[PDB]
């Protein structure tokens, strides 16, 4: 037999980045054709994010320190990006000049207040390993890039005992109409929550907070009739960014409930799984919870291991 | 896909010896890119239309002069290289040829390269409603009488839909009134054009669009309310908000710089009337995006998952017993974008030992096969560069005479025949067929290895001879599914008639789809269909057929079918089976009635507003709206009533047509015909349900063999959405804004509390 396990979580949480962890513990790894495949998304990548931090600027008003560096500053701004195939010479070193700016390090501590991806500094800070023409992308290149899902997508592992289901939905407020169509028949919800979100605002809304959603959707996705027999499995996502980000920006400012110390990543850690944990209307039904890294392999096959055997036991 | 840019040398004009089987004309394209215009013989000019052209050949390819009078006065080998062919025609059965031969050197070759790249691109097909409508005024621009000036009658026949309004909207320009008098073509700028199609055709359907989207204040549309007009009407509603954003006021004011003509408004970011009836015509409001239009799909899939084109008894100009056989219907269906044609081979004379191509038994004129295998190896990959299934059929019972046939087809098409396999995938039991990318330009023949069906039914075993070319699509005679399968053979084809494949398709359509999931699967009409008619061929692609052939001859609704949805993916004739009819994992029923698990369904409504220049005389129109995909989603078909007797501005007071369920999206696609009364047909257009976008929008009418048609056009409001089943559609607004769902869930319980 086969248990379909749904992949539920609000946008830019990781999860199509667990799905790639599956590909690579449980299925067929990237070859070198498939990371070769990559190689284009990784250079569309490098130029959004530098041209979201481009236009960052003049919104927030921030000169720049070197005017030699001001004038890389127009060319990278009418790059299409969708039309980028290759990482040429007068592209390479207007942004490798643009990133050691002293003005634009202070657009990126300032990030909150744009939308801006996780991986721009995995990216512009190997830009010496990413421009070469022999450039194949690592295994650790493939899991940092942003392709943003649009649909319901089936994925199905076999584990030489049982074979799972993952479905890989959307995230955005006009995909959560999508997820209608793939709530028949669900053996678990495995709830991907970002843990560095507590201080960014959507996308889709420029004004809300992105924590005070997922917070919202889980009050919402477990409280339903139709889950009334499922296992959800809370997985809090991106364990590596709340070490950096806890260490200047706080908790406190963004969460008036917050009695703990400042610059404490492992109590700040327990309170937003207070947050998520207290939801939850029944206390018969147990919510079994699983602080994540989607990008750690090890740290995907740890805890994955411990959700196999849970969803083993229960069925 | 590029704009048709006008390379100069087609703009200032070439001299060629026009001639028919001795004038001289200068052959001359306008810089839009719309018509080939030349000084005719009687000094009055013969506009042929750019986007008509099937075909302009060149070189030893055209037709070479056959009469002795005008082979000396041309000069008669140099002179093969000079003549240039332009074939042309509304069906490909009747195809206009117009014979050009140069004067000058190496001109016919820049002439006839780059006159098919602008009688075969996708921009100038697909193009917006103001881009036809300028279409329609270079006309009266080019066609001039012999004093160089525009008649009154010629733009009398074009608007033949009324005649006293006509000839007191040009008087009210201050231009000629009077019929037979002349407007110099200086005072008829495209200004003043742009006051006659609205002192003419005044439309009230556009002030309820105007009045809809809020202005209460009647002059001007403000610019907030025109992103207001943008971000929630012309947007479809299944799209994602970080792929496709949505637009910014710094953004939306580039409209109003391209489309509100007056200053005095355009200063203020606001648009008038005139400028926002430009925008609904303007190149951003389309019908069709332009990534549905380009070669964009994945095309790394096996063979067998996707929907090839095919043509059934190619070489016919009609019927299967009267017609006459021609070797020219091969070139004008592989243009076309078909993949998959046929050969019928009989055996040859005794004295003249050569095959033939003819019908069996039924008093069918005969063609030579060498002269069919060169129309094959011509114009094979001149519109895709994607492989070619030659489905012969061998009744040559001569082992001598094989390899006549087996040695034309190794001679004349020569390196793109495949003969041997490809080495990545061998000719083994359990490997699935290649990737059409993986065979960009090769040419696979189809023949046997070592009641009605008419002459398909007996046919001779081949021998050594032929039996060498057959590599991946190979027939066999059929015997079960189960045998089908434990086979594991995923290489060998076998060909239903269509009487046999549909009571296969009733007794088990649940084993059908597996089937075609490995193997191909070819479906030709019977033998009983004597008048070249063709079987719908949505009741075949359901289970996933890939080969459904049918007769290219007669274009009933059943080929306007088969010629609309190949225009997309490129006009490339391979289009991808949705996503759960070719994965081996996943298994649905065609024959389904609710909506399938893991496949997003729809929820379509469209409703016409009004229409545009739709005919030549006063009469009634309506507008039929269909829908061919599962059959589930099928079942409604609906109609207009009828105009007053206006074929001019006809507007229709109609409820909205509702297809609330529409099952499989991405296979379905929506027909919107404009008819006559008594049943003449005008116009038609197909649309995919997937990519098509909602509010006001313009639909531009094709004729029967889908080439574009420059006036008539249709002004339809659909609202493409996501379906959402009714037992909870309240648990689906809870997850759109959970914000306020959570404000409003708790208040609900603290309220019950008092
Ligand atoms: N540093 C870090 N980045 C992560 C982690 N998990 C996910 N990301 C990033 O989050 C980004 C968006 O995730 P994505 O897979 O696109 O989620 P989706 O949009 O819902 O499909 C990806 O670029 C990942 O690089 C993590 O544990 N650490
Ligand atoms: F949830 Al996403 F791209 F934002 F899959
Ligand atoms: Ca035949
Ligand atoms: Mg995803």
């Amino acid at each position: 037999r086969e248990l379909k396990l749904l992949l539920l979580g609000t946008g830019e949480s990781g999860k199509s980045t667990f799905i790639k962890q599956m590909r690579i513990i449980h299925g067929s790894g990237y070859s070198d054709e498939d990371k070769r495949g990559f190689t284009k998304l990784v250079y569309q990548n490098i130029f959004t994010a530098m041209q979201a931090m481009i236009r960052a600027m003049d919104t927030l008003k921030i000169p720049y320190k070197y005017e030699h560096n001001k004038a890389h500053a127009q060319l990278v701004r009418e790059v299409d990006v969708e039309k980028v195939s290759a990482f040429e010479n007068p592209y390479v070193d207007a942004i490798k000049s643009l990133w050691n700016d002293p003005g634009i390090q202070e657009c990126y501590d300032r990030r909150r207040e744009y939308q801006l991806s996780d991986s721009t500094k995995y990216y512009l800070n190997d830009l010496d390993r990413v421009a070469d023409p022999a450039y194949l992308p690592t295994q650790q290149d493939v899991l940092r890039v942003r392709v943003p899902t649009t649909g319901i997508i089936e994925y199905p592992f076999d584990l030489q005992s049982v074979i799972f289901r993952m479905v890989d939905v959307g995230g955005q407020r006009s995909e959560r109409r999508k997820w209608i169509h793939c709530f028949e028949n669900v053996t678990s919800i495995m709830f991907l929550v970002a843990l560095s979100e507590y201080d960014q605002v959507l996308v889709e809304s420029d004004n809300e907070n992105r924590m005070e959603e997922s917070k919202a959707l889980f009050r919402t996705i477990i409280t339903y009739p139709w889950f009334q027999n499922s296992s959800v499995i809370l997985f809090l996502n991106k364990k590596d960014l709340l070490e950096e980000k806890i260490m200047y920006s706080h908790l406190v400012d963004y969460f008036p409930e917050y009695d703990g110390p400042q610059r404490d990543a492992q109590a700040a850690r327990e309170f937003i799984l207070k947050m998520f944990v207290d939801l939850n209307p029944d206390s018969d039904k147990i919510i079994y919870s699983h602080f994540t890294c989607a990008t750690d392999t090890e740290n995907i096959r740890f805890v994955f291991a411990a959700v196999k055997d849970t969803i083993l036991q229960l069925n | 896909l590029e704009p048709p840019t006008v390379v100069e040398t087609l703009r200032r004009g070439s001299k060629f010896i026009k001639w028919d089987e001795r004038n001289l004309v200068t052959l001359r394209v306008d810089p839009n890119g719309f018509f080939l215009y030349w000084t005719g013989p009687n000094m009055e000019v013969d506009t042929l239309d750019i986007s008509s052209i099937r075909d302009t050949r060149t070189g030893r390819y055209a037709r070479l002069p056959k009469d002795p009078k005008i082979r000396e006065v041309l000069g008669f080998a140099r002179l093969e290289e000079k003549l240039m062919t332009v074939v042309s025609g509304p069906d490909p059965v009747n195809t206009v040829f117009l014979n050009f031969m140069a004067v000058q050197d190496d001109t016919a070759k820049v002439w006839s390269e780059e006159l098919f790249k602008l009688a075969m691109n996708i921009l100038a097909q697909n193009a917006s409603r103001n881009t036809f409508l300028r279409k329609a005024y270079t006309k009266l621009k080019l066609q001039v009488n012999q004093d160089g000036r525009i008649p009154v009658k010629n733009i009398l026949k074009m608007f033949s839909a009324d005649k006293k309004r006509v000839e007191t909207a040009l008087e009210s320009c201050g231009l000629k009134f009077n019929r037979s008098e002349s407007i110099r073509p200086d005072e008829f700028s495209l200004e003043i054009f742009e006051r006659f199609l609205n002192k003419l055709c005044l439309r009230p359907d556009i002030d309820k669009i105007l009045l809809e989207i809020g202005a209460k204040g009647k002059p001007y549309l403000t610019l907030e309310q025109l992103m207001d007009f943008i971000n929630q009407k012309q947007r479809d509603p299944r799209l994602n908000e970080v792929l496709y954003p949505p637009l910014r006021p710094s953004q939306a004011r580039l409209l109003i710089e391209k489309y509100e003509p007056n200053q005095q408004f355009l200063e203020r970011d606001q648009m008038s009337m005139e400028g926002f009836s430009r925008y609904l015509g303007g190149e951003e409001n389309g019908i069709l995006p332009l990534e549905a239009l380009d070669l964009s799909t994945d095309m790394t899939q096996p063979l067998s998952a996707y929907f090839i084109n095919s043509s059934h008894n190619t070489y016919l100009t009609a019927g299967q017993l009267a017609g006459t056989s021609s070797v020219e219907m091969y070139r004008q269906a592989l243009l076309w974008g078909c993949r998959c044609v046929e050969l019928d081979v009989w055996k040859g004379r005794p004295p003249e030992e050569e095959p033939f191509i003819t019908h069996g038994f039924t008093m069918t004129t005969e063609v030579p096969l060498r002269d069919v295998l060169e129309a094959i190896a011509e114009t094979a990959f001149k519109t895709s560069p994607y492989p070619v299934i030659l489905s012969f059929e061998n009744h040559v019972d001569s082992a001598k005479q094989q390899a006549k046939m087996a040695e034309y087809c190794r001679s004349i098409f020569g390196d793109a025949l495949l003969i041997e396999p490809l080495d990545k995938y061998p000719l083994a039991p359990g490997v699935p067929l290649p990737s059409p990318q993986d065979l960009m330009g090769r040419i696979l023949v189809k023949n046997k290895k070592r009641t009605d069906e008419g002459t398909a039914s007996s046919e001779v075993n081949a021998t050594e001879e032929m039996s060498t070319l057959v590599n991946y699509i190979e027939p066999v005679k059929f015997k079960s599914f189960e045998a089908a399968r434990k086979r594991n053979k995923c290489f060998e084809m076998s060909s239903f008639v269509e009487t046999k494949a549909m009571e296969q398709l009733t007794k088990s359509p649940m084993e059908f789809v597996e089937y075609n999931k490995q193997q191909l699967s070819r479906i030709y009409p019977k033998g009983t269909r004597v008048d070249s008619s063709n079987y719908m061929p949505q009741l075949f692609w359901n289970v996933g057929c890939q080969l459904v052939a049918l007769n290219f001859q007669t274009l009933d609704v059943a080929m306007q079918l088969n010629a609309g949805v190949f225009e997309y993916n490129g006009r490339s004739g391979y289009l991808l089976k949705p996503e759960f009819m070719r994965r081996p994992d996943k298994s649905f029923d065609p024959f389904t009635e609710v909506i399938v698990d893991g496949i997003v369904a729809n929820a379509l409504r469209v409703k016409v507003i009004s229409g545009q220049f739709l005919s030549d005389r006063k009469v009634g129109i309506y507008v039929e709206v269909d829908m061919f995909g599962l059959p589930v989603d099928t079942r409604r078909k609906y109609r207009t009533r009828t105009s007053q007797g206006n074929s001019f501005n006809p507007v229709w007071d109609e409820e909205p047509f509702d297809f609330p369920k529409v099952v499989l999206p991405t296979l379905a696609s929506l027909r919107i015909a404009a008819f006559e009364e008594g049943g003449k047909f005008v116009g038609h257009r197909i649309l995919p349900v997937s990519a098509i976008r909602s509010g006001y929008h313009y639909v531009c009418l094709r004729n029967e063999a889908n080439q574009p048609l420059c006036l008539p056009a249709l002004l339809i409001y659909t609202e493409a959405s996501d379906y959402i089943p009714d037992d909870h559609q309240d648990y689906a607004e809870a997850l759109i804004n959970p914000i306020k769902h959570v404000s409003l869930m708790d208040q609900r319980a603290r309220q019950l509390a008092a």
